């Protein structure tokens, strides 16, 4: 409960946290082989 | 009840009023005939339709496209001025986007005259 | 009526669709459908994707795999069967979806812990380095250092960049990092059992010894190398200084992110107990030994097998022992007042934070003291849960909870006497306290055996219960807190899509700034109770 | 024909037939209807004694068969053409531009 | 305006067995039961006012305007809402199967307590594609009976007994069976804790022991709330979530019934408006719910109340299941018992008398009198052909035999009844897509039976006639198959109604 | 105006046989959805063509035709943004409500994004221009903005009437009277 | 789902007796909702017996349409049936 | 209703059931256990099969998705009666027409 208008600190990170998210929302460029144990995933990675 | 898309080819109006002369035709054909629950909008649509341009034609429509051909006003405002505020000044200022913008001086101009070579 | 009340969506989702909230929100439709299924059926198969939701084959299902795969929101897991072929399930993996409920959040605690040195352009610079490392999920080095401007410092950005593998934080990328615990123990639990040349059928419980003796010890070198290695990191070629491996990649970590939150809450315990300077004296302190203390990842051994009955114990303290060794061998001698941004030796200062003990710390070994990381925890969750029912209900809802902690199961006999005052208020607060759980009701009949009514009743114990009660104010606190915020966006979207394209009128910058007033609070309602809930995800 | 000699009998009337309205419906009050709750069963209504309670159709004797009368139109009548439309419409945007 | 209505026929495709969870009852509820006990009647005129009973939730009378919908008995059929049930009352069905998920279930983590490759191997076995009944009832059982077995909890630490439930509706769990003389780490705890008990007063606990421990309703409802997802499929519930999971056992809420499923039964030799038992039931449900709602904050104390709410539970589990009983009855003990032989009912448009023999009448003919074929009628609507005839049918009264006593206009009124008067100029109009129903005559077709049916020639149909006194008679050329040694016997008559059956009949049946 | 593309099953009777099929399945189609409001493609208005046409079944105890057909059905919107004539009706104190004669009169603007000094008056004045004003019988173009789409409440034999609503921003110069110009 | 051609068929030429008493029973339905007549009609009463007399001379126009278990369709005309 | 001072009507027993069955006569199995006796119409939804009155499906508030077909009486007295105790009597429609 409690709060408010409070830290203005966290005002900021939480204006940091929203840029961050539209930043992920506008990205989907290489991933190249990594990690694939699987060769039908790792043909589909190609692209 | 299924639909089978959102929407077809843009149809204006024109022939609105030509093939709804034809289910004119078929029933009663209204006023000459004179001396269902279809009435609502057969005496609407031919009312508001051609008292517009009264206060049309066959050949010169598909001719008008002549110089509406070169104008790159593309789909939405082509259909539009079709009825719509005629052949003077800021009448078609409203309805195309970017309104007067690139060429202003002549070439819309000779939107007007010719839109005024309607009536 | 009219269900506005949302009393629709409270009955049927204990946690579940939390998981498919944030991906939605991250990034919806096809993401929220996979996940989603994969925590109500549990373990999943790639081709079992397709037969339940009839989700548009194999269009989606490999789509959303590999873009699951880099920020690692699936645990991947490949095995065979003695018939023939292959197989490979997937797992809800770790929490990945929490990692991107936090974010900034361990952002924060990265630039803020980044000091010691004095307000640089290290702010700008690491932001727009740590926001490029989670977005994508992995980083290879040269890559990455190719994106960086040319004609320019290129060790500029590399001025913190093995200063970034630091001591805790980012680690670099290895292996089967990502693994279920129940599988790579059982994976490893191979040349174990395997193990033995029809040696003799002498002492079956050695076989018991043999297995888990070599398990345990082959199981540490596994944890610990993610922990601590300096091979790749501290790499230092000559005509530069010390750089790290261009070739290996990096990844954050759980170390010290978990431990800079968990030293808050003991901050907030010492802040309270203490004065301002005495949690500082006991903060420098924690700073310098956070990197051995293993803390948050405890039991590390608890996920994934059984433990006893008779065994648990021996399995326990044989934790307990590491947990004892550890602390007391390794962690700092008594130092001076070290650093800092009082004269002469501060211990004295420690001496007051010494006589007095309880509640917690204070535990000393001749020549050396340390805070204990394995008693601590009892009292570190009765002060903050106290203080929760002190928050929720008003003052007598506190008093009654200790009273049936003090002594242990007795009835209303001797509790009306020794509570406080009166029966009625009492009998009142006690259908309170009973509303929900956690104290129980207790189970003997007087003398009906279970017959009627008249018999005797106590109120006891039961922890577990009284700690999961606060793991259902983990989601649906955070639901409709995000949910009708995202719900806020969809009823402006039109709105906010006239916004972005002009990035007018007097109607229109009204609705602009409630959306954004409404957005900035929402987010400081979620990182305020989420701290309140991080601390009691343990015991 | 199921590989096993039973039948007949409350006992043995449930051997292949999943329906449980049936089940219940020959002998059997209580458990039938809470035990396919419990399980969640689901089957199907396709026999005849299942069918007489919902008051539908059958699927054997005069209802075995669907009964047709064809209409035989021309495919030609059909389709008409768009009346100036895609004259001016397309090629006002088409042309030097 | 007005938008567009379109309709396709529509068969039925299997059901599905479930429990509607806290989210259909409320969105089901019309109106909110509150006050108490009473009919809560208004003290004017007498009628019910909200309550248990009242105007919009169903009609016992023939006027009796609902509010929600109008046309009273001949529209409304029935309307429903909830009820609001202090603290979670235990089921009465579901106890048996309240036992099974409270079996293998931890009571340390209130978690599954299986182990790896058990659980990797049974979730396999039940997703082979084919299934029978029986490997449910099979599965479900082993995987029951393998958590007996195991002493040891699996993370979340230490652990508990087992559960015999012993009592009814009362459970207990005895943790029971304890290593033999071998010391637990919970048991040093366990015996520790009653040191301080018997230490104040050593009086009551050795007087009476060993009574382990029990479970209340509430707390194993808390208890149910922790598993989620993962597997409830070896509980034997699947989720595709329409409903909440495992919550839904305990009584929360609660489906009041319609007043279409028990009405007031009406009148009496004397005036008056009378209850039925159902109604008295849920009416007192409100007062002793409302009791605990009550006094809470207030009043009353703690082993009070106790038993009064477990005196819910025994009201609901009697309600649910001079009898007085309400519900669980009446669907099994409806009009029906199967011995072996079954009873039914609902025969209409139908006739019965003795019988009699005759030469004359050819086989297929049988000869109906006049008397009883007055008041048998069929529906004939007139096309293009019976126009001539029909309004002649009209005209002649339902009197003399060819006459029609009902018909029905095609603008659809209640119904037209031609006795009281009218007819004459009544003939005159008779629009093509009219209804009439003549009286029964020669050349339509009557299905012939006899109640003791043994074989396929029970049941056969033959032409009808009209002739004088009473009485029901065939040719005797067949005494075979109904076997009718005459004497006077019974014998039943049945006559079909639209052309589709009527054709069916005689040109198969026949 | 548009041109929708559905599809639908009709049902005709025996008493049509006499006739043509392509005449039977006309007015049938036309006592279907003629004035009626068709869900989320817009107001419907007459009918085009009939196509795809095939041999219609008989279910067993009815004994008339049921044939399912696809046809394209001439339904009513512009678009987004178009400026169409009209005129108002009635008033009060939201904004004005502005009726297309031969549509509907369901087109209402309230005053938001009106030119800035526009109010109404109790006084029985319509509305005030800091130019001028208009009023009833006087012709209006109007643009389109918003629409919303709701659902219907059941029939009662013998309020929340949004069938088919549309709202629009008027701001732009030249707007609610033609004779301003010329 | 497709229909079988009317080239081969593994359908028994014959007609059964159920398939009688819907033919009699549908047609005569029309009747009473006011169809027309492909046959002489002779004066009398009721949808039935004219029903009957329209089947004599094979007036019906209707094509009988059968199902297989595995839904090959079929189709069926009343008048090459043959009894 | 059955017996005499009130109405008559007649039998129909589950032994004598099995002959019309043997004849293979549907059409004359819906007129007389159907129409003749008791004809019902019942309001229901595709989505969360169940019963309701008028447009309502209640719970869920569409009146798009509802289909108004005819059931016994029998049939929704039945599942009324199940209904009420705890079970779910479900029911989901399929279209006849449309091949
Ligand atoms: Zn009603
Ligand atoms: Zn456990
Ligand atoms: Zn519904």
């Amino acid at each position: 409960p409690i709060n408010g208008p409070i830290t203005n600190k966290e005002r900021s990170l939480a204006v940091k946290y929203i840029n961050f998210g539209k930043t992920v929302k506008d990205g989907p460029x290489x991933x190249x082989x990594x990690x694939x144990x699987x060769x039908x995933x790792x043909x589909x990675x190609x692209x | 009840m299924k639909v089978l898309e959102e929407r077809n080819a843009f149809l204006s109006d024109y022939e609105v009023l030509k093939f709804l002369t034809d289910l004119e035709k078929k029933h009663l054909w209204d006023q000459k005939s004179l001396a269902p629950e279809l009435q609502g909008i057969t005496r609407n649509v031919v009312n508001y339709l051609s008292i517009n341009k009264n206060f049309m034609s066959d050949e010169s429509f598909a001719e008008l496209m002549t110089k509406l051909n070169s104008f790159k006003l593309f789909k939405a405002e082509k259909l539009q001025i079709v009825n719509q505020l005629p052949a003077n000044m800021v009448h078609l200022y409203s309805i195309v986007e970017e309104c007067d913008a690139r060429f202003d001086e002549k070439t819309i101009e000779e939107m007007l005259e010719i839109i005024s070579g309607y009536a | 009526v009219m269900t506005i009340s949302s009393l629709e969506q409270r009955t049927l989702n204990p946690d579940l669709f939390l998981y498919k909230e944030l991906v939605k929100a991250h990034l919806g439709e096809r993401a929220a459908s996979v996940i989603g299924m994969l925590v109500a059926l549990g373990r999943l198969s790639v081709r079992e994707l397709v037969e339940k939701i009839d989700g548009m084959d194999v269009d989606s299902v490999k789509t959303t795999l590999v873009s699951l795969t880099q920020l690692r929101c699936v645990k991947y897991l490949q095995e065979t069967a003695i018939s023939g072929k292959k197989t490979t399930y997937y797992y809800y993996n770790e929490e990945g979806i929490h990692i991107l409920l936090y974010s900034g959040l361990i952002i924060d605690e990265i630039i803020t812990q980044m000091r010691v040195n004095d307000e640089e352009e290290h702010k700008q610079l690491v932001a727009e380095i740590v926001q490029n490392v989670i977005s994508l999920g992995s980083l290879t080095v040269e890559d990455y250092l190719s994106s960086v401007t040319s004609d320019s410092m290129k060790y500029t950005i590399s001025s913190l960049f093995v200063q970034l593998c630091e001591m805790g934080y980012l680690i670099q990328i290895s292996k089967l990092h990502y693994t279920p615990i129940e599988d790579l123990w059982q994976f490893l639990y191979e040349k174990h059992y395997k193990n033995i040349p029809r040696n003799s059928p002498l002492s079956d419980l050695k076989k018991r010894s043999q297995a888990k003796m070599n398990a345990k010890t082959d199981f540490a070198k596994i944890i610990n190398k993610p922990n601590e290695l300096s091979q790749i990191l501290t790499v230092d070629p000559k005509t530069s200084l010390r750089i790290v491996k261009p070739t290996v990649s990096l990844t954050i970590n759980l170390d010290r992110f978990m431990k800079g939150r968990r030293s808050k809450q003991l901050i907030n315990l010492a802040k309270t107990r203490v004065g301002s300077v005495t949690a500082q004296v006991y903060k420098i302190a924690l700073r310098l030994t956070e990197q051995k203390s293993p803390k948050i990842r405890d039991p590390l051994t608890q996920t994934g097998l059984l433990q006893d009955l008779e065994e648990a114990k021996s399995f326990q303290d044989e934790a307990e022992l590491v947990e004892e060794k550890t602390p007391g061998l390794t962690f700092n001698a008594i130092d001076l007042a070290r650093h800092l941004p009082s004269a002469s030796l501060i211990n004295s200062h420690l001496k007051i934070l010494a006589s007095s003990n309880f509640p917690f710390l204070n535990e000393t070994k001749p020549g050396v003291y340390y805070v204990p990381y394995s008693k601590l925890m009892p009292v570190l969750k009765s002060s903050v849960y106290e203080y929760v029912i002190a928050s929720t209900l008003g003052p007598s809802a506190m008093r009654l909870s200790r009273c049936i902690r003090d002594n242990k199961l007795v009835s209303e006999k001797i509790i009306n006497s020794t509570a406080l005052m009166k029966e009625k208020d009492i009998r009142s607060t006690l259908a309170s306290l009973i509303r929900y759980n956690s104290v129980e009701i207790q189970e003997v009949p007087r003398t009906a055996d279970r017959s009627a009514s008249r018999a005797v009743f106590l109120f006891r114990c039961k922890e577990t219960h009284s700690y999961n009660f606060m793991r259902q104010n983990l989601e649906w606190n955070m639901a409709n807190l995000l949910f009708k915020k995202e719900k806020l966006k969809q009823e402006n979207s039109t709105l906010l899509k006239k916004a972005n394209r002009d990035d007018l009128l007097p109607s229109e910058l009204n609705q602009l700034k409630m959306v954004n007033e409404r957005e900035l609070n929402v987010f400081a309602r979620l990182s305020r109770l989420l701290s309140l809930w991080e601390v009691f995800q343990m015991a | 024909y199921k590989g096993e000699v039973l039948g007949i009998t409350r006992f043995g009337l449930s051997k292949m037939r999943d329906s449980v309205l049936q089940l219940a419906s020959f002998e059997k009050t209580t458990d039938h209807l809470f035990d396919a709750a419990f399980y969640m069963k689901k089957d199907a209504v396709e026999g005849v004694s299942e069918c007489i309670i919902l008051g539908q159709t059958m699927s054997i004797g005069t209802g075995s068969f669907k009964v047709v009368k064809g209409t035989n139109i021309s495919e030609k009548d059909l389709v008409p053409k768009r009346c100036l439309f895609e004259s001016l419409s397309n090629e006002a945007a088409l042309k030097a531009n | 305006k007005e938008v567009v209505v379109s309709e396709t026929p529509k068969r039925i495709k299997g059901l599905e067995f479930s429990a509607l969870s806290a989210a259909d009852i409320v969105a089901q509820s019309e109106v909110e039961v509150s006050t108490r006990d009473l009919f809560d009647l208004e003290k004017d005129r007498a009628p019910k006012a909200n309550g248990a009973l009242d105007p919009k939730m169903g009609v016992s009378s023939s006027s009796l305007e609902c509010a929600t919908c109008h046309g009273n008995l001949a529209s409304c059929h029935g309307h429903f809402g909830h009820l609001k049930l202090a603290l979670p009352v235990f089921h009465i069905g579901y106890f048996k199967a309240t036992i099974q998920i409270l079996q293998g279930i931890c009571k340390n983590c209130s978690a599954i307590l299986l182990s790896e490759t058990d659980k990797r191997q049974f979730l396999h076995e039940l997703r082979r594609p084919g299934v029978d009944n029986l490997r449910r009832m099979g599965i479900l059982k082993k995987i029951l009976d393998q958590c007996k077995k195991q002493r040891r909890c699996l993370h979340c630490g230490a652990l508990n007994g087992v559960v015999k439930k012993a009592a009814a509706l009362k459970i207990i769990h005895d943790t029971f069976r304890w290593v033999g003389k071998k010391s637990a780490p919970e048991k040093d705890i366990w015996v520790g804790e009653w040191k301080e008990v018997l230490a104040h007063n050593p009086e009551l606990e050795r007087y009476v022991k060993r009574c382990m421990d029990d479970l209340n309703p509430l707390k194993t409802l808390n208890l149910f709330k922790q598993i989620k997802s993962a597997d409830c499929e070896l509980l034997g519930i699947d989720a595709t979530v329409p409903s909440g999971r495992p919550e839904t056992y305990i009584w929360r809420y609660l489906p009041a019934p319609p007043v279409c499923i028990r009405p007031s039964v009406m009148m009496q030799d004397s005036p008056a408006s009378n209850e039925d038992d159902l109604t008295v039931k849920l009416t007192e449900i409100v007062w002793t719910s409302s009791l605990i709602k009550a006094g809470l904050d207030k009043g009353i104390s703690i082993n009070n109340m106790m038993e009064h709410w477990d005196y819910l539970q025994l009201t609901v589990a009697m309600y649910i299941n001079k009898p007085i009983r309400g519900f669980c009855q009446r669907l099994k003990g409806k009009q029906g018992r199967f011995r072996g032989n079954l009873s039914g009912k609902r025969v209409d448009f139908s006739g019965r008398t003795v019988i009699s023999p005759d030469p004359n009448l050819s086989i297929d003919e049988v000869a109906v009198p006049d008397r009883v074929a007055k008041v048998l009628t069929y529906p004939e609507k007139v096309t293009r052909y019976n126009r001539h005839k029909l309004q002649e049918l009209i005209v002649n009264g339902p009197n003399v035999h060819p006459g029609a006593n009902y018909l029905l206009k095609r603008n659809e009124d209640a119904r037209r009844n031609l006795r009281y008067g009218d007819r004459m100029k009544l003939a005159k109009n008779l629009q093509i897509g009219d209804v009439v129903e003549r009286h029964l005559e020669d050349g339509d077709v009557v299905l012939f039976n006899r109640q003791p049916s043994l074989h396929r020639l029970s049941i056969l149909s033959h032409y009808a006639k009209i002739r004088p006194w009473r009485t029901f008679r065939l040719n005797e050329c067949v005494c075979t198959p109904y076997n009718a040694d005459f004497d006077g016997d019974e014998m039943n008559l049945h006559v079909p109604q639209t052309e589709e059956a009527r054709a069916e009949a005689i040109n198969l049946m026949g | 105006f548009i041109l929708s593309k559905i599809a639908d099953l009709v049902r005709i009777p025996p008493d049509q046989f006499h006739r043509d099929t392509i005449s039977a399945i006309t007015h049938q189609l036309n006592n279907k959805f003629a004035n009626k409001i068709i869900p989320n493609v817009g107001l419907c208005i007459t009918i085009y063509d009939l196509l795809t046409v095939e041999e219609g079944q008989l279910k067993p105890g009815d004994g008339s035709s049921y044939i399912n057909v696809t046809f394209r059905a001439v339904v009513f919107k512009p678009f987004l943004g178009e400026i169409v004539t009209g005129w108002i009706s009635k008033c009060t104190a939201e904004g004005i409500k502005v009726s297309l004669l031969g549509i509907f009169d369901d087109i209402f603007i309230p005053q938001n994004m009106l030119f800035e000094g526009c109010y109404y008056t109790p006084e029985e004045s319509a509305w005030i221009w800091p130019k001028l004003y208009f009023d009833v019988n006087e012709k209006i173009r109007f643009r389109i903005e918003r629409e919303v789409f709701v659902d219907v409440k059941p029939k009662s034999p013998k309020e929340k009437p949004p069938a088919y609503a549309l709202l629009g921003s008027c701001q732009t110069d030249g707007m609610g009277l033609v004779s301003w110009w010329e | 789902e497709k229909a079988i051609p009317k080239d081969q068929r593994a359908t028994t030429p014959y007609m059964t007796k159920y398939e009688r008493a819907r033919i009699l029973g549908t047609r005569a339905l029309q009747i009473s909702m006011n169809a027309p007549v492909f046959v002489d009609l002779e004066g009398e009463t009721d949808p039935l017996r004219i029903a009957m007399k329209e089947l004599a001379e094979k007036k019906i126009p209707l094509v009988i349409r059968r199902y297989l278990p595995d839904g090959s369709f079929e189709d069926w005309s009343v008048e090459e049936l043959i009894v | 209703t059955e017996g005499r001072s009130r109405d008559g009507g007649l039998r129909l027993g589950e032994m004598e059931r099995d002959c019309v069955i043997a004849y293979g006569a549907s059409q004359l199995l819906l007129e007389r256990l159907m129409i003749s006796s008791d004809a019902f119409e019942v309001d229901v939804c595709d989505k969360c099969g169940l019963m309701g009155y008028s447009g309502w499906c209640t719970t869920c508030k569409s009146a798009e998705n509802i289909i108004k077909m005819t059931i016994p009486y029998a049939a929704k007295l039945l599942f009324q009666e199940l209904l009420s105790m705890n079970i779910a009597p479900r029911l989901r429609l399929e279209d006849i027409f449309q091949q």
